[PDB]
RNA sequence: AAUAAAAUAUUACUUUGGAUAGUUUAGUUUCCUGGGCGAUGAAGAACGCAAUGAAUUGCGAUAAGUGAUAGGAACAAUAAAAUGUGAAUAUCCAAAAUUUGAAUGCUUGAAAGUAUACUAAGGUAUAUAUGAUAUUCAAUAUCCA
RNA sequence: GGGAACGGGCUUGAUUGGAACGGCGGGGAAAGAAGACCCUGUUGAGCUUGACUCUAAUUUAUCAUGUGACACUCAUUUCGUUAAAUGUUA
RNA sequence: UGAAACUGUCCUUAGUGCAGAUCUUGGUGGUAGUAGCAAAUACUAAGAAGAGGAAAAAAACAUCUUAGAACUGAAGAGGAGAAAGGUUCCUAAACAACAUUACUUGGAUUAGGGUGAAUCGAUCCUAAAUUACAGAUGGAAAUCCUUAAGAAA
RNA sequence: GAUUCACGCAGUGUUAACGUGCAAAUUACUUGUCAUAUUUGAGUAUAGGGGCGAAAGACUCAUCGAACUAUCUAGUAGCUGG
RNA sequence: UGGAAGUAUAAAUCGAAAAGGUGAUAGUAUUCAUCAAAGUCUAAAUAUUACAGGAAAACUGAUAGCAAAGAAGUACUGUGAA
RNA sequence: AGAUUUGAGUAUCGUAAGAGGACUCCCUUAACUUAAGCAUAUCAAUAAGGGAAGGAAGAAAAAAUAACAAUGAUUUCUUAAGUAAUGGCGAAUGAAAAAGAAAAAGACCAAGUUGAUA
């Protein structure tokens, strides 16, 4: 039964949206984002993960403002 | 190994790739350093001597009957040659105490 | 669009204030007219009074800002809104005259032994 | 569920809002490449995981 | 680039399911994932000794 | 190999205490002046079963030494204790049971 | 013994498929110049804004854009309105700049909220650590009437 | 028959009309799986033990300067309170 | 056939010649019009709509109404909620694809419409538990403490 | 912590069905059990030489005699294949 | 650490100076040579595969070249890291 | 009462935080691997984890080399050199002076002295 049959009671998340990375990463029980790595003050980044480093990173987004100060 | 040849001593055992310095850059130091002797040359303009320099022997008996230049000259050559220390350093002189 | 800057700026602080509520409120009709299936003439009309309104806005907060810096010109503690445009570094580097300044003994070692001009004969 | 955040709600609908085609007239443009929408889901067909 | 066709945490599944040995593109949901990895042969894998620049 | 039950239990995660429907701690009350030199008198107001515990629990209400209120206390109860007894603490105590003394 | 339906073989035409050839607004590497972010609120995230838009792009309640300076006649998928009394377009400029986020009055789960002071609403300020100055204090800690 | 010693193909014979429907379980040493039994790797892993070499925990000795000649408290340890009558006189 | 680039010779250079790697990626056959589209008792007649029951019985025909015949049998195949889903809700137009035949039907396509609270809930309180300033600990990341250590609360 | 039936649940047998399945463990009948060492939701706590275990090396998201994921890593291979 | 009877760092104990350190075989003695530790700053010559702006190429030419020549870290998968 | 010391609350003007980390300065006792096994060794200042910086950083002005017909802050390149040395002295690891160049630049605190002391 630990296959097609156990997995009927699965209603219940662990995981929500994070307020910091937008992703639903945030772990409910354990109050932390499992991406951003949320309440730590740094951004959660890791060397063994490059390629979530380029995937949220600077320049990844609008830079709405480091846009005008570079080309200044 | 196989047949006759000398032992092999080869310390690429470590990571190479990472300690691999490439010289494409020797072409543009050339015009980088050449660029910055010109400008060197005006605004200390004239005399953009490398300071006078003194003849000293080289170290050891292997060089000591070969002359180069060294750095700076010493209090008592100066005085000797009647040049003020203090006034020395302004006219392109180098000096060791 | 059509409001003539040049129109704007012959009104006074009172005629500003009153136009901008006129604006206001017919942008809020015409916004009323597209729904209920209005003529593509009064469409086309409701893009014109948007953008006077954010041009009669230009001139109200330019001129009020304007007034601003001539009030704290010269005033010792200046709004942090009104000083000159700086990245953060820039605010936290010394004084131009804080980084060449000199000890007294240095000073004058400077003053009467300076780099004499001179060339070499050969 | 019935219940829910006031935040999260606003987000469903902009999912809701999102799941819509090309406009025809968007499809006469010169140079048009863009016919369909291929970021469209359906609810019995992906679910869209929030 | 030195990291051309290496990008991938790609394993060889092993023998015993009816595929050759050569290291696959690992998770599900794509038509990328499963496929054929790192190998000289493969489709978007490195290379012969790829050409270094020095 | 793996971590025997003794070590399991040193943590304390499934191994607490079940202390949610205790009384509370069992004790004497804070020796002040009126203890160390004089008695104290408490009412014995109820006899409880503390969960966890085999021995009944009394609570015992001392008016107070030196400000007005009341001095809410848990003894263990003794042997022989009944609900309305006056029981003495302090050094002056007599000699009776349910009495506390040096 | 016999037939050529199926089978087989070659060529032409057609089909399924997308190889080959021609091509490139995309990459890779080397070099040159910089390496110019943030409490004056950054990078990142969310939401919103086009006459007809879902994405993407641009932008922030002044919204696919405002002023100023250059610039000189377009845009278009369709219809409007404006336009040499200045359309597109460009910018280290000016104004403006939603909610968050180091996030910083307190709380924050997908949370809706809420306190005080200054200037009914609206807008500001109030985290922690820390330097300097001012002011109000505390400890007979040292003297001391 | 011989052959890698159990042929659909090779040699010699028996023999053959092309296309197939329903069944069937003899064969295709039928399919599923780089044998899990056995052995070999100078390949591992779980578990055991005075296998070799170590290690946490535990334990013993020395060092790390409180005073007065055992006594004291003054660092130190473990506590309790609303730091709520401690100590000596009266 | 194809319509815009290409070839011959000498040197130089190489990401330089495929039948195999259970090779990689893509495409395609035989099997094969074969195995199957057989749990959940069940449908029939007349009429309507529609291109869509014709015909030498081609013996079967989706939707809606009516009549007959039936099933779940009130611990239900009934009427509502929590989580989960997220517009699947309602209506109209329309049926290319999808629901192992077909569909005029649909939880499918297109376009609109729809969710109204002083009294229901969240908000408020605390439970198991959880996390701050200062403090304690650590080389570090950080860990511990939750009223004890604090001129805090 | 008596005996039974029912709503539910399990899984004794058929070594039945199915075994390119309704189902990567289900179906039918038979059987057992069906409230106090009972059943069950939500919240919460415990994390990989770790947890949890009325103890089967069982369970820890179809993964367990040491999870999943990424990096070292194109690990090494006297062995197999080209 | 190449530094070998101890090249450098750190910890426990100990601990200098009417100065002294070094001369890489430990020890003591006398000479010789050369420096004068236990505080601080300092341009230039040097590095760069972040990122931004340029220029080139005996490089690739849509299974190649970046994973990405189109709304590419997108579609899609997973509770999550990925 | 007054003169100090130490510690607090508040106000004012400022400061730190986060992003990025290719290059730069560090902390921490990986293993696969090689040794045809393996345990020191090797892999290896390597991977992962952690801290801090700038357009460059680090270093920098001798308690330094040398034993000469002597040199003279630091950095970087060439050579020395796979050398001296280390190493189950096995596998392997491994500098520096001299010499030639690019560039060059030297300055302060402390302590001492001056005190109708500032």
């Amino acid at each position: 039964t630990k296959g097609t049959s156990c997995r009927g009671t699965r209603h219940n998340k662990t995981h929500i949206l994070c307020k910091r990375c937008g992703k639903r990463s945030w772990h409910l029980q354990k109050q932390r984002c499992a991406s951003c790595g949320y309440p730590d003050a740094k951004m959660r980044q890791y060397a063994w993960g490059y390629k979530a480093l380029r995937r949220r990173t600077q320049g990844t987004g609008r830079m709405r403002h480091l846009k005008i100060a570079l080309k200044r | 190994m196989k047949h006759n040849q000398a032992v092999s001593n080869i310390h690429f055992c470590k990571d190479w790739r990472s300690k691999v310095h490439t010289w494409f850059k020797q072409p543009f130091r050339k015009i980088r350093r050449h660029q910055t002797r010109v400008e060197k040359a005006k605004a200390v303009f004239p005399a953009t001597i490398k300071s006078l320099k003194p003849s000293v022997h080289c170290m050891n008996q292997r060089f000591n009957y070969k002359l180069r230049l060294g750095r700076g000259f010493t209090l008592k050559e100066l005085r000797a040659a009647k040049i003020d220390k203090n006034l020395a350093r302004t006219i392109g002189i180098a000096v060791d105490p | 669009a059509s409001l003539k800057i040049s129109a704007i700026k012959a009104m006074s602080k009172n005629d500003m204030n009153a136009k901008l509520i006129e604006l206001k409120g017919e942008l809020a009709n015409l916004r009323t007219a597209k729904v209920t299936g209005g003529a593509p003439s009064k469409i086309s009309r409701l893009r014109v009074v948007k953008k006077d309104i954010a041009r009669l806005l230009t001139v109200m907060n330019t001129q009020r800002m304007e007034a601003l810096r001539k009030y704290y010109k010269q005033a010792k503690y200046v709004p942090k809104e009104l000083r000159p445009k700086t990245t953060r570094k820039e605010r936290r580097q010394l004084t131009k005259a804080q980084l060449n300044l000199k000890t007294v003994k240095a000073a004058k070692k400077a003053q009467h032994f300076p780099a004499r001009k001179f060339f070499v004969l050969a | 569920t019935g219940h829910k955040g006031f935040s999260y709600k606003l987000k469903l609908g902009k999912k809701i809002h999102q799941n819509r085609g090309v406009p025809q007239w968007f499809r006469m443009k010169t140079g048009n490449t863009i016919n369909y929408n291929f970021k469209r889901r359906h609810w019995n067909r992906r679910k869209m995981g929030m | 680039s030195t990291e051309a066709g290496k990008q991938h945490s790609a394993i060889s599944w092993g023998t015993g399911r009816a595929v050759a040995r050569i290291p696959r593109i690992s998770g599900s949901g794509s038509g990328r994932n499963g496929q054929g990895a790192f190998g000289n042969m493969t489709r978007k894998g490195h290379m012969f000794s790829p050409l270094k620049n020095f | 190999g793996r971590r025997t039950l003794s070590q399991r239990k040193g943590r304390g995660s499934i191994f607490k205490s079940r202390s949610h429907h205790k009384l509370g701690v069992a004790q004497h009350r804070a020796i002040d002046f009126f203890e160390r030199h004089s008695t104290v008198r408490g009412l014995v107001k109820s006899i409880e079963h503390d969960p966890g515990r085999g021995a009944p629990l009394a609570r015992v209400v001392f008016r107070n030494p030196r400000q007005y209120g009341l001095d809410k206390e848990l003894f263990i109860c003794a042997e022989g204790l009944y609900s309305g007894q006056y029981i003495y603490c302090g050094s002056k105590a007599s000699l009776h049971i349910g009495n506390v003394l040096p």
